[PDB]
RNA sequence: AAAUAAGCCAUGCGUCUAAGUAUAAGCAAUUAUACAGCGAAACUGCGAAUGGCUCAUUAAAUCAGUUAUCGUUUAUUUGAUAGUACCUUACUACAUGGAUAACCGUGGUAAUUCUAGAGCUAAUACAUGCUGAAAAUCCCGACUUCGGAAGGGAUGUAUUUAUUAGAUUAAAAACCAAUGCCCUUCGGGGCGGUGAUUCAUAAUAACUUCUCGAAUCGCACGGCCUUGGCCGGCGAUGGUUCAUUCAAAUUUCUGCCCUAUCAACUUUCGACGGCUGGGUAUUGGCCAGCCGUGGUGACAACGGGUAAGGGUUAGGGCUCGGAGAAGGAGCCUGAGAAACGGCUACUACAUCCAAGGAAGGGCAGGCGCGCAAAUUACCCA
């Protein structure tokens, strides 16, 4: 009370001590309810100080009526600007030392108190009550303001902040009336979990009892039901015992609690952020088992203790996720998929390893716009790390299968480091294996991400047996996407390009005449289609060699300078006019290389050559095709005159089909 | 006496005109105020549509940001440093805006010590510029004003860090 | 206290008033775009003789405006508020004549249970909510999501709730509330944006006289559908 | 050259006749100048 | 002097640029986007609004710090002769360091809030014409 | 129904509704007595940015059309509007304070509320303002019988500053070549606003000698029945923010009459910028520090002369259109004034007096020779 304050101040001033004289304005300043906020930052940081002479003799004076001044509820706001920025203002302000009194007058009958004997829990204490639930709340408000504000110099006072905050914790968790308690119980867990990463050093051993009687009684049996929603105190308390290398070995008092914190993970309709939250507890647990010395302290029984019996239910988790729903946060994978990157050099024996190749692989044969190319190169690094476990030699087709994506993500992929792991993971599985064939694309990949002389060096070796060419045609597929270093690259790809294809016109036998047909289709013409569209004009070269090798030595297969230039278009007008043509050829090859022509007499017979090719292809193409060069009007104000004179064209070319098909 | 019309300037072809009219309430402006370092002295000026205005006179703390941690504290205002328009204000200690002014340090320091508990200026994420670390070591930081003093009544801002940090130190060396 | 020639020429005054004319109190309407109530009563409806009559009428709560009682005798009405009486039982609405005058339109409670408003503007009010201004100076909390600006809105007048809105429309008939063309129920058939400051629409009759009016003074009332009772 | 800056010597109308001059010296004028000689240099 | 900023970006963090479009079917050049000149009477580095007149006309001063006059001639009708008569004003514009100056090149200017006693306009595109001085007219 | 003066001379001159405060020692009463009806005095709220007078003038600066406020203030209007508890007083608190006016008395002085002393008493005047209660209120919601919910997070507004979000992804290496892919009967089927803003808005960290979040008045008086209450309606007054209206302030292009016995002008109160701040309601050389070299002009700047129209279109008519309150200088109120309404000092007139002191600064009318000529009219209907 305000006015029972001023009175009391008045007695102590009548105490005349030369200790309080040089301090009464400053003193009553604070009880004048107008003034509080600047008579604070007038006393503390000002040109008058508190002396520390007597210091020794203001400081209980002052605290126990900054103290008063914290309690009252009358002059402050609602919310956090009335009364909580008033106690963070006066905590934040106090010293390390007169907090000692300040928690003193803070906590009066739970001062002398004592939680933890020689034996396990004092029943005779905790059956009894000191403070009402009223006042619990203060307290724990207060204590959560001074933890907050003090960081790491609690390590004077460990030994009752500890015992209040325990005390108000298992009585809110006996009395489980009921939302005092409950608001007693979550603000003691967030300082709890201030408290923990404030002291590294304090020795949490002697009680185990306590967090469990905390944790096992009311919650675990039901945790990732409740948990579904969102984050909750117990969870980020195990978070900072995560994070803590003292405080893992708070985890393995119940064998049950990982399970229940990875059964959090299985079940599906959570909100996502406690799914990568208990990942994240995770990623700490494996963290400390690869840390050195320091954490070698707790490493064995972490190892051997925790995630040893529960290896196998952490990868069904895993998988029942990563293969059961249709919406998946980009969050939730790179997270994920970073912790099976993490936990994979910590396993030596599990028994879920053709699962997690099998999901690996349909991670990697997902699209884009559902996997990142930065998480696609980390589930190579899981593929790496998983492949060297003896299980290719059983179940083949999915060896197979894993073979096809490891090809097929050699053309896919742009980064130098990315290539180099890829090249480790074809190098483990060889030395799994067939074996000498995948040795040799072994050592061709490797002199291929090998600089520049080792690496024609590795296109002339190459250049001196399907499941050994797959790869090399990916990679060499790439090595044509590449415009130049000196221009060398892509040529030196286009011959050995040329080379397989003649090692496939050279193997006409029937078995193999499906299986490499369809090769030559599926892997090399879509790619000759897509680099149709490259703006490397040497790039546009090696495609028309290999494209012009393909057609001179196929010719069996069903499915298929500037007066020179002039010259063999208009041989290609006579060619389309004697046979139409094949009509995604037509699209998806002559007419952007035209196009390229006219936008690097060369115009006009272009445009002649596109309305030869227009006759030839079928309407539903023409339709977006048409749609396509209105958006060339309406987005390139650059050639008019050649784009409308390509319309001009393309309409009379309309016009006969029209008349052709009447 | 003092206004703000421009009926006594010239004109944009160079000519001077007569354009004799009164002084009017709405071409009104008042004294300046010279907001120094003292205790807290502050006149309310009510204004048109009957909006008060706080001109303060003489300043001791405010709130300074040391928001890359996320972060701002009420400290106390030490003496003027620097000002990039007159000498006069540096001279008399005249707290205006865009005023670079030395100001405490401890409420920061409390905080860093508080938050991530390295202490400073006696693992990764808490990481300090070491001119600004050597700021901390000399317990006065250089703070610089974003808030009007005169047009608001208190001298609040943001705290120097960096490029703007390391350029009001070579401006201060200049 | 203006003249009776400076009042505007679209509330009539004939030679009878006395030289002066009342001005509109400060009030939802504009100034200029305005019908006050003692006009509506004594010099256009014709149920009172003089100023004193006209406030013994409105002074006892007889007259209700927009479903409201207004009281001081200056209220502005100035586009398509229903006026209630009940002693006589009739309800009176404010519509435009294509000379470009006020007229008044007797309707019973059907038709003059709702109103017909033109949204001025969509924006985010406090407390992160979608709010809506309409001419009347009317804000609808919390609005139907794609009633932009110039639609318009079939006010409920007993809750003041959206019913319905109508669509600002290349083809959807409407009418002009100012300019050089004021007062011509026509179809907007055309509109240029002219971006930069006061676009126009262009707008057709039912026979066939175009004529380019602002964005700002049209106002829709209906593609067919005369959600308003026009006069035959 | 700008606002106040360079002493423009004219002579001001209403800054004219201030004062009369007020010849307020208790000293008599020949031991005066005998003592700016013998300061600290003589 | 003081150091110079875009007055709400946040540089120094340990974990970019504000630059708008005026709009009115204009683009933005490429020192405007990245150029590291900081100008706050700028419409695309400071806080100016273009809204209200747009104006062209040549240049007669280039040669002031970062604001030009423009010279705007126009045909006014004499009753007395019944004639048209040449009459040219001289408007003021800041000049953003954006585009490539030049002199009698044809300037389009537009309208902000006032800069200066003079300066109410600034440079939104620069047509690079071969115009000549003081003797050159076109009604512009 | 038309009807020079300079100088003399007299006379003439706010605000109350059922709805803030009534113990008038004020009137008028009775069938349940704090008050009740009428209600002078006084406190409280509103009002006087004008009705209209005088006279050295204002030569695209006013003004007119024509823009803009993304550069600003706005009482009143009318419309929406405010989720903000707990948080060590508990061995507590739970019908909130004190002032004064009117009034009653005792007076002083030549001098009217010019006022002194003494005693009261109210507020929608000024002012504080944890509490019945173990709950309250927002966002999520597992499980689900529409069941309605286990249990998880969280605790306004105004100012000022820093920061983040202002919206599908940025390894944006995506979406765009759906020019496909699959089935099929070959017909087919399936796969916020703006032109624009750092705008509006939301949040974190704090900050304020900082506000608001109703301790008010009138009228009806109904449901649940713990018959001890808990709920309840219509208005008046007041309140934060956003509107809207009424304004005000700037501001963009064009348009004045004549003149070269006016060809240089500005920098002679900075003249043109840009940077930084101050002040303003806001922009701005508007003002202060730093520097750069300008700006206008024979296409008529500048100077000089003083003789100071627009819209409505048969027509005429009709409509709209700077400086002072005895003289400079400074201040006060209010949403709006540099009110001239007040104050202060100086200057200049002038009045009463008991000679100590004290209040105050207009127009209209008649004469203007000794001889002359339109009412000192009545009412807001």
């Amino acid at each position: 009370d305000i006015e029972l304050q001023k009175l009391a101040l008045k007695a102590i001033l009548t105490w005349k001590s030369e200790g309080i004289k040089p301090y009464q304005e400053h003193l009553e300043y604070l009880l004048d309810e107008a003034r509080f906020k600047n008579e604070l930052t007038v006393l503390f940081q000002g040109d008058n100080k508190i002396l520390p002479e007597h210091r020794s003799e203001v400081i209980p004076v002052l605290l126990h009526l900054l103290y008063g001044r914290a309690i009252s509820r009358k002059g402050a706001a609602s919310g956090r600007h009335g009364l909580h920025a008033t106690r963070l203002a006066i905590i934040r302000q106090l010293d390390v030392e007169d907090m000692g009194s300040f928690l003193d007058i803070g906590l009066g009958p739970l001062r002398a108190i004592r939680v933890v004997d020689e034996q396990g829990v004092r029943e005779s204490v905790f059956a009894h009550e000191p403070l009402p639930p009223r006042k619990q709340v203060g307290l724990l408000n207060m204590l959560e303001a001074v933890i907050n504000e003090l960081g790491t110099s609690v390590e004077p006072y460990m030994d009752a902040l500890v015992n209040s905050v325990l005390y108000c914790l298992v009585n809110a968790c006996r009395k489980l009336n009921e939302s005092l308690y409950r608001v007693i119980r979550t603000t003691a867990l967030k300082s709890l979990s201030r408290l923990f990463q404030n002291a590294p050093d304090f020795n949490w051993v002697p009680y185990r009892e306590l967090m469990v009687k905390e944790i096992i009684s009311p919650r675990i049996e039901k945790l990732p039901v409740e948990s579904t929603q969102g984050v909750s105190a117990t969870w980020r308390l195990m978070a900072t015992w995560s994070s803590l290398p003292k405080a893992a070995p708070f985890l393995n008092v119940d064998k049950r609690i990982l399970p229940k914190i990875v059964e959090t993970l299985s079940i599906e309709k959570a909100k996502d952020e406690v799914k990568v939250f208990a990942l994240d507890i995770l990623k700490n647990l494996i963290n400390l088992a690869q840390a050195p010395e320091t954490e070698s302290q707790f490493n064995e029984l972490i190892k051997t203790e925790l995630l040893d019996p529960n290896t196998d239910l952490i990868l069904k988790t895993i998988g029942g996720v990563l293969h059961g729903q249709s919406d998946i946060g980009r969050e939730l994978l790179s997270s994920a998929v970073d912790t099976v990157v993490v936990f994979a050099p910590m396993i030596e024996v599990s028994s879920h390893i053709q699962d997690m190749l099998e999901i690996a692989t349909w991670l990697l044969n997902q699209p884009l716009r559902k996997v990142n190319p930065k998480v696609k190169g980390a589930i190579l690094l899981i593929l790496k790390r998983f492949i060297e476990l003896d299980d290719l030699q059983s179940n083949q087709e999915l060896q197979r299968k894993v073979y096809s994506t490891i090809s097929a993500l050699f053309g896919f992929f742009k980064d130098k480091q990315n290539r180099q792991t890829l090249a480790e993971v074809l190098d483990v599985f060889a030395r799994r294996e067939w074996a000498q064939e995948v040795s040799d694309i072994c050592r061709g990949l490797n002199s291929y991400v090998e600089d520049y002389n080792t690496r024609l060096a590795a296109f002339n070796s190459i250049t001196k047996t399907l499941d050994q060419w797959m790869p090399l045609v990916h990679n060499l597929l790439y090595f044509i996407q590449q415009p130049e270093e000196f221009g060398v690259l892509s040529s030196n790809s286009a011959d050995g390009l040329c080379k397989f294809i003649s090692a496939v016109e050279s193997v006409w036998a029937t078995p193999d005449q499906a299986a490499w047909i369809d090769v030559v289709a599926n892997i090399i013409l879509p790619a000759i289609y897509a680099g149709s569209r490259d703006p490397s004009e040497t790039v546009r070269r090696e495609i028309l060699r290999v494209f012009g090798f393909l057609v001179s030595h196929l010719p069996q297969w069903e499915l298929v300078a500037v007066s020179r230039q002039l010259q063999a278009l208009r041989v290609l007008e006579a060619a389309n006019d004697k046979r139409e043509f094949r009509s995604k050829h037509i699209s998806q090859f002559f007419i952007p290389l035209f196009e390229h022509f006219i936008f690097d007499g060369l115009s006009a017979q272009a445009t002649n050559t596109i309305a030869a090719l227009t006759l030839s292809l079928e309407w539903q193409q023409y339709r977006a095709i048409l749609r396509r060069f209105i958006s060339y009007v309406e987005s390139k104000p650059d050639w008019q005159k050649r784009v409308v004179r390509l319309l001009e064209k393309e309409v009379d070319a309309l016009r006969t089909a029209v008349a052709s098909k009447k | 006496g003092i206004s703000r019309d421009s009926r006594h300037k010239r004109s944009h072809t160079g000519a001077k005109r007569a354009f004799y009219r009164k002084k009017r309430a709405f071409e009104l402006g008042r004294q300046p105020a010279n907001t120094r370092i003292g205790p807290k002295r502050i006149h309310i000026v009510r204004t048109r549509g009957g909006n008060h205005k706080y001109r303060a006179l003489r300043l001791d703390s405010g709130n300074f940001a040391w928001g890359s941690e996320g972060c701002t504290r009420k400290t106390r205002i030490i003496g003027v440093v620097y000002h990039p328009s007159n000498n006069e204000l540096v001279r008399t200690n005249t707290l205006t805006k865009s005023a670079v002014v030395q100001i405490d340090a401890a409420p920061f320091r409390q905080w860093y010590e508080a938050h991530y508990g390295q202490p400073l200026g006696r693992a990764a994420h808490g990481k300090v510029d070491p001119a600004l670390e050597k700021q901390f070591e000399a317990g006065r930081l250089y703070a610089i004003i974003s808030s009007r003093p005169g047009q608001s009544g208190r001298a609040d801002g943001y705290i120097l860090e960096g490029e703007e940090l390391a350029f009001y130190q070579r401006k201060l060396h200049k | 206290h203006q003249k009776r020639l400076s009042a505007p020429s679209h509330w009539l005054l004939d030679k009878l008033s006395g030289a002066y004319a009342p001005r509109p109190s400060t009030g939802p309407h504009k100034l200029r775009d305005c019908m006050p109530l003692i006009v509506f009563v004594r010099n256009r409806l014709k149920y009172a003789l003089n100023y004193r009559e006209t406030k013994a009428i409105m002074m006892q709560r007889l007259v209700k405006v927009d479903g409201k009682v207004r009281t001081d005798i200056t209220y502005p009405a100035g586009f398509m508020d229903v006026i209630t009486i009940e002693k006589t039982g009739e309800n009176f609405r404010l519509i435009y004549d294509t000379k470009g005058r006020f007229t008044v339109h007797r309707i019973t409670d059907e038709e003059a249970k709702y109103k017909l408003g033109k949204v001025k503007r969509v924006q985010l009010g406090r407390g992160g909510v979608p709010f809506l201004v309409t001419h009347d100076a009317r804000t609808i909390r919390y609005p139907d999501p794609l009633i932009k600006v110039n639609d318009t809105v079939k006010i409920d007048l007993e809750t003041g709730k959206i019913t319905d809105f109508i669509k600002f429309d290349t083809g959807a008939l409407a009418m002009i509330t100012g300019g050089r063309n004021m007062g011509r129920v026509g179809v907007i058939t055309h509109r240029e944006r002219h971006d930069g400051g006061f676009g126009i629409v262009h707008l057709k009759d039912a026979l066939d006289n175009t004529f380019a009016t602002r964005e700002s003074n049209v106002f829709v009332i209906g593609s067919e559908k005369p959600w308003i009772s026009l006069p035959k | 050259a700008s606002k106040g800056r360079k002493l423009r010597y004219t002579v001001h109308e209403k800054l004219q006749n201030f004062m009369a001059p007020e010849d307020r010296r208790s000293w008599e004028e020949h031991a005066i100048d005998r003592l700016f000689g013998t300061l600290f240099g003589q | 002097r003081a150091f110079l900023k875009q007055p709400h970006i946040f540089l120094n963090s340990k974990v970019r640029r504000w630059y708008k479009d005026v709009g009115l079917g204009f683009k933005t050049p490429k020192t405007a986007i990245e150029g590291h000149y900081i100008d706050k009477k700028c419409p695309f580095t400071g806080m100016v609004s273009i809204r209200g007149r747009i104006l062209t006309g040549r240049v007669v001063s280039t040669k002031m710090h970062r604001t030009i006059i423009i010279r705007r001639e126009y045909l006014h009708y004499i009753p007395k002769y019944n004639r048209y008569e040449k009459r040219h004003k001289n408007l003021a514009a800041h000049v953003s360091p954006a585009f490539r100056v030049e002199e009698g090149d044809m300037v389009v200017v537009g309208q902000c809030r006032p800069l200066s006693k003079t300066v109410r306009f600034n440079v939104l595109r620069v047509l690079p014409r071969t115009g000549k001085s003081v003797k050159k007219f076109q009604k512009f």
